[PDB]
């Protein structure tokens, strides 16, 4: 779980090919005793990565260990479905302004779900006779918030962006 | 001519995780829901959530003096639904909280909110026309008459 | 009669199955009618209500330089008539394909693509056609009041209606008789169009209705739409397939008056799959929409292919509030100059298999230089099912409203560009003034108080005697 | 957990489109899984999940029996699903002749109406069978109700009869008592015969015996329910599903009159009478003496289940609230079902309990198995109707509706037996008795009046200083 391939861009076409994967946190002087050193300091060549996201291939170490702390920083139900969450925003200080404004339904599992949560239980409007019970049209509501609302079909549940 | 929110640090909420079974049943900070709401002066709701359910509700722990405010499914159409909090409770992001300041009196402002609620609906109105509603942006822009201490 | 006409089609050619099915056989057999009585009508310029196969080349080419589709010699729906009831089904697959080859120019066709079919046996299929066209044949059509049938069997149960197309129409016009319009991006019918032309029997067509649209079958529907409203081969024509993949004509070119119909939340997948990024369009954005919307990928196209006096009127669900700061950006970029001018939001529901209300978007490249916005929520006519309808002359209270700059209370107004980058770029919470507000007199409120307190106190110490145990 | 993984996937796969085609794709792949699964399990005694020529068809012509198929020995899921650009076009309606006649034995036929030899493009086709069919390849374990997916996508609209499980469950621990004989079992206007999977698959070591008779009118439905069981080792060697309407064609009317037979009677079941055919004077309508209207045709099928039916054996069915005895168009029926105690008992539901109905039903349980005593044994609630995943074994109920089912348990708050002749008595009673005592309350008179003597009391001094506030 997120770790990296990250030697050497001496000998750049992955000649001196070392260091095999670095678990967060990761230190300049811990891989370079890994990988020894290129006669001068060219290296941390991102390769491979076992990462819940995307990363670039010149990232610094100490940026790497910046996200591997916005990642431990946030719950992990939210660290396991950041691909999906990720799609909206652009990075994760973005991320983390908006981290309070997400709904999360583990007890949702479709939008129909969702509908009959935000119309039964959280009682929007009231009443429900039993002459109006079943006549409440979840999918048009569904839809309608889909319009609407920013939502996220994920694994764990539902995640409503709401602002 | 206060300006809203300053007079105290209003607080928002927060979620649990509801399939946290010891964190759903046991112990009994009263967890309140919208549906709670629409009363007046609820110290203790009907759902009794778990005093250890602070590890994973990431709630605001509240004194004996708080009152709450709705954020959604009713408002956007009515006047807001108030309630005077009055014990340790909890509640998530489906409504948020208030305490005052020092500068006030809770129940002056509690009866602040309900007094300007036909305005205090105008005041961040919209905000979408979804479930979701009123921000709390304009909910901390308006100006207010609040007085000094001798005359709430 | 209209409606009675209106009628004949609402019970009998509505028969058998789900009116989306036989949709197309219907509208073909009307479309080959038309073409029919128009071919005929044409060659009186002497009693073809009977042909003669004395075909002249030299001749015959001047429909095809002109209406370039010769039916036939003897193969119109009145010379049909006669061998109507008789085998066999594919004539018109044939009298499809040959007036479809008619290579010379601009062939505006590949385009009766409907009868297959279904159908089960070939006899039934006979019966079937046979009864369908005498169906159509069977209806009292005069000659101008052709289209109006279109109007109705596509306005079915199931889309954008009159008064709304309408409404776009004087939004897209004032003070202006310039070549060209009109541009469509993703046209969806010519219904929206059909008004183009009946602010342009006035004065004259000035280029081609040129619309874009991914649906084939629609495509051809739209196609035969704007053929069958008399309007000329020459320029008037639809591309098919999306316009956030392949637009065209780039090229061709800034045009004067756009207008639109987006459908809801279609995804696109594209940023950046392709170098989007870099494009012409989406490069002044800086940034690229989500999956979740397409409607600001339309707008840029839109002041793309925009004039000094283009305007772009288009139409949306709310999904442009504010949405974050890469919606704010794309707002923004519209406030940087007078790009947007006005927006107007509507009612629910107003449209079909819908809920929201709707929002109307104003652009050009034109100086205000301000934001006035032109908002009602009511009225909004909302008596006749169901917000239904903008009435004649309430439309034109709005476009009076539009006219110069109002500032109507209980209805929107001039916004300062100050104040709405003050504001969070929003709409329209400027301005949304204050309906049903009542209050009353103390004197009345507290006489009733204190007499009905008494007629209580009487009420309970009466039953404190009716307490008898 | 589990399933949630293969709920998630069972959600994924619904892109892009319906289940109407995508039926034939998970029908064919699961089917040909089961076969690569079974068949080549059979002929591993370790070698091929890429399937060959090792099939001898000679010699495996014994599943081509009891599998009822030698399905692809050279047109595999393995066999078919490589590449792009190939020769040719038609893989999916015509021409895997050779299991889908298959006339040496048993044969079955509309076996394989879902994806043989045709077919419309090159390898936009056949790679999109490579491509999906891959795709659908690797779908693993992560076995019962493995096509839980196919629970869900026969349940695609469902989220009319989609066999609601818990109602299902219900019919089959209802089935139960006096039950373990023969045969085992039948089933008139089955349907989505998933009913029939937790009634026997369940029962598989307990009781198995006979094929299971359902009719139905949709042939898509008829072929997915026949194949539906199929799919988890349900046999379908003999054990067969006949197809038709049930009235103008009840076969077997030979084979045999039954014991034990359970159905859930749809709507979408009328027929006009009354009767122009002989139906007017047959075995059944005639011990009517007035018959089946054009609409109400439900009281029909009972008529047809003492058709089929004996004295030790028990027969349940349901039906929509509509009989309370429905007229004298119907009391002479309902008076033919208490001539004797044809019918046996009844017990009531709560709406919804269903998808979407929401209205309860009725179960008439019948058997010749007399006391004989009027039974009202039924319970409209709990029966806790709310969903599927509170009280998931039992209801707390099952076994407690099994207890007075079982024999004659008068318990308050529920309804007991009455007399025989106490139904004639009265008109018909179905089902008002007993429906006991909810929200009586009773107070006291001092604890009621004192206590708002002292809150007016309140109220006046509060009211007289409002007044002394009221002023400015």
């Amino acid at each position: 779980d997120m770790q990296v391939y990250i030697a050497n861009l001496g000998k750049y076409n992955e000649g001196e090919l070392v260091g095999a994967w670095f678990t967060f946190p990761i230190d300049f002087e811990e891989v370079k005793e890994k990988i020894g050193l290129n006669d001068e300091y060219e290296e941390y060549a991102i390769h491979d990565y076992e990462l819940p996201f995307t990363v670039d291939e010149y990232t610094s170490i100490g940026e790497l260990n910046r996200l591997w702390e916005m990642v431990s920083e946030l719950p992990e139900e939210l660290q396991s479905e950041l691909s999906a969450l990720l799609t909206h925003f652009s990075s994760i200080e973005e991320l983390s302004e908006h981290q309070e404004d997400i709904i999360i339904h583990s007890d949702c599992d479709d939008m129909y779900d969702v509908a009959r949560y935000y119309i039964e239980e959280t009682g929007a409007l009231g009443e429900v006779p039993a002459s109006l019970q079943n006549y409440i049209d979840y999918q048009a509501y569904g839809r309608d918030l889909d319009l609407s609302g920013t939502f996220i079909s994920t694994n764990h549940g539902i995640f409503e962006i709401v602002y | 001519w206060k300006t809203l929110g300053e007079i105290g640090k209003w607080y928002g909420g927060g979620t649990p995780s509801k399939n946290k079974i010891e964190f759903w049943e046991n112990g009994s900070i009263p967890w309140i829901s919208p549906k709670d709401m629409g009363r007046t002066l609820v110290d203790s709701s009907e759902d009794y959530i778990t005093e250890e359910a602070v590890l994973h509700s990431s709630t605001k722990l509240i004194p004996a003096n708080s009152i709450a405010i709705v954020v959604r499914s009713s408002i956007l159409d009515k006047v807001l639904p108030s309630a005077l909090i009055k014990v340790p409770a909890t509640l998530n992001q489906d409504m948020k909280a208030v305490i005052p300041h020092e500068n006030i009196l809770v129940k002056y402002i509690y009866h602040m909110i309900g007094s300007r609620g036909s305005d205090i609906l105008r005041a961040a109105k919209k905000t979408g026309g979804s479930v979701a509603s009123i921000d709390s942006k304009k909910l901390f822009s308006f100006k207010i008459p609040v007085p000094n201490i001798n005359e709430q | 009669e209209l409606h009675r006409q209106i009628w004949q089609i609402a019970n009998d050619v509505r028969g058998s199955v789900d009116g989306w099915d036989f949709k197309q056989y219907v509208l073909g057999a009307l479309f080959y009618r038309f073409i029919s009585e128009n071919f005929s009508s044409y060659i009186e310029a002497t009693d073809d209500i009977k042909d003669d196969a004395i075909k002249t080349k030299g001749y015959f080419i001047y429909p095809s330089q002109l209406f370039c589709n010769v039916a036939a010699k003897a193969n119109t729906n009145d010379r049909l008539n006669a061998d109507l009831n008789s085998i066999f089904v594919a004539i018109e697959s044939s009298a499809y394909g040959y007036p479809s080859e008619a290579d010379i120019k601009g062939l505006f066709a590949d385009f009766d693509t409907t009868s297959n079919r279904l159908g089960n046996t070939v006899k039934d299929k006979n019966a079937r056609l046979a009864a369908v066209l005498k169906g159509v044949e069977g209806l009292k059509l005069g000659i101008d009041l052709f289209g109006d049938a279109y109007e109705f069997l596509i306005s079915n149960y199931a889309f954008t209606p009159q008064h709304v197309s309408k409404l776009i129409a004087q939004l897209a016009m004032h003070g202006q008789t310039h070549v060209n319009k009109i541009y469509d991006p993703a046209a969806g019918s010519g219904s929206l169009l059909l008004q183009a032309k009946k602010q342009f029997d006035n004065h004259i067509i000035e280029e081609g209705f040129f619309g874009q649209e991914i649906n084939h079958t629609t495509y051809n529907l739209a196609r035969m739409n704007m053929f069958l409203h008399n309007i000329n081969y020459d320029k008037f024509d639809i591309k098919l397939g999306n316009t956030l993949t392949e637009p065209h004509f780039r090229d061709e070119k800034p045009f004067d008056a756009i207008v639109s119909n987006p459908p809801y939340s279609v995804k696109w997948i594209g940023s950046d799959d392709p170098t989007l990024i870099n494009d012409e369009r989406f490069a002044p954005a800086g940034v690229l929409a989500p999956k979740s919307k397409a409607d600001f990928a339309f707008v840029l196209h839109a002041l793309n292919y925009l004039s000094a006096k283009g305007r772009a009127a288009i139409v949306c669900f709310p999904g442009i509030f504010y949405r974050g700061g890469a919606e704010q950006k794309i707002r923004q970029y519209l406030v940087d100059n007078n790009y947007v001018e006005t927006v107007i939001s509507l009612a629910p529901n107003l449209f079909f298999g819908t809920t929201i209300a709707v929002n109307i978007l104003v652009l050009s490249k034109h100086k205000t230089d301000t934001n006035v916005q032109f908002i009602d929520a009511s009225e909004l006519f909302k008596k006749e099912t169901n917000n239904n309808i903008l009435t004649d002359a309430h439309i034109e209270q709005i476009m009076q409203v539009f006219a110069s700059k109002e500032d109507v209370a209980h209805l929107a107004k001039s916004v300062a560009f100050e104040t709405v980058v003050a504001n969070d770029y929003n709409l329209s919470v400027s301005s949304y003034v204050e309906a049903k507000d009542n209050r009353e007199i103390i004197d009345i409120a507290e006489l009733n108080a204190e007499l009905k307190t008494t007629v209580s106190k009487i009420d309970q110490l009466r039953k404190d005697i009716d307490a008898i145990v």
